[PDB]
């Protein structure tokens, strides 16, 4: 089985 | 918007990975020898160092690399899978003590996460919590110097 990415963290808090 | 830290997940576990110098690094005791998923099929690890509990894949899409710390500071900050920030005074090469101890549950699932110096630069990867009776007071971390040599 593979490691899957379920979310991301942006250290600077930069908004989309 | 790109993130430096990815919340990664196995069938049995969940933990963090941190991108540094273009590699997505995380703890071997979580990933094992697993490939990481991509929209073009599995990608195999670039580095595997079981001695140091360290593995790396190529950094995925949506990611952005952290810069290695070079200011030697001893005032660290651990970022958890909940994006909580925790001040950690550095004791040795791979050891740091929480300025304010937290329940063990508060750090659960964060190994692989970054340890930041005052400049937001990577000092090491969170390796494991050091606990007295369910209360984490210190942490072990893979110093980023190990990452740089492992490359
Ligand atoms: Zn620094």
């Amino acid at each position: 089985g593979s490691v899957v990415i379920v979310g991301r963290i942006v250290l600077s808090g930069k908004p989309a | 918007v790109e993130g430096e830290v990815q919340i990664v997940s196995t069938a049995t576990q969940t933990f963090l990975a941190t991108c540094i110098n273009g590699v997505c690094w995380t703890v071997y005791h979580g990933a094992g020898t697993r490939t990481i998923a991509s929209p073009k099929g599995p990608v195999i690890q670039m580095y595997t160092n079981v001695d140091q509990d360290l593995v790396g894949w190529p950094a995925p899409q949506g990611s952005r690399s952290l810069t290695p710390c070079t200011c030697g500071s001893s005032d660290l900050y651990l970022v958890t899978r909940h994006a909580d920030v925790i001040p950690v005074r550095r004791r040795g090469d791979s050891r740091g003590s929480l300025l304010s101890p937290r329940p063990i549950s508060y750090l659960k699932g964060s190994s692989g996460g970054p340890l930041l110096c005052p400049a937001g630069h990577a000092v090491g990867l969170f390796k494991a919590a050091v606990c007295t009776r369910g209360v984490a007071k210190a942490v072990d971390f893979i110093p980023v110097e190990n990452l740089e040599t492992t490359m």
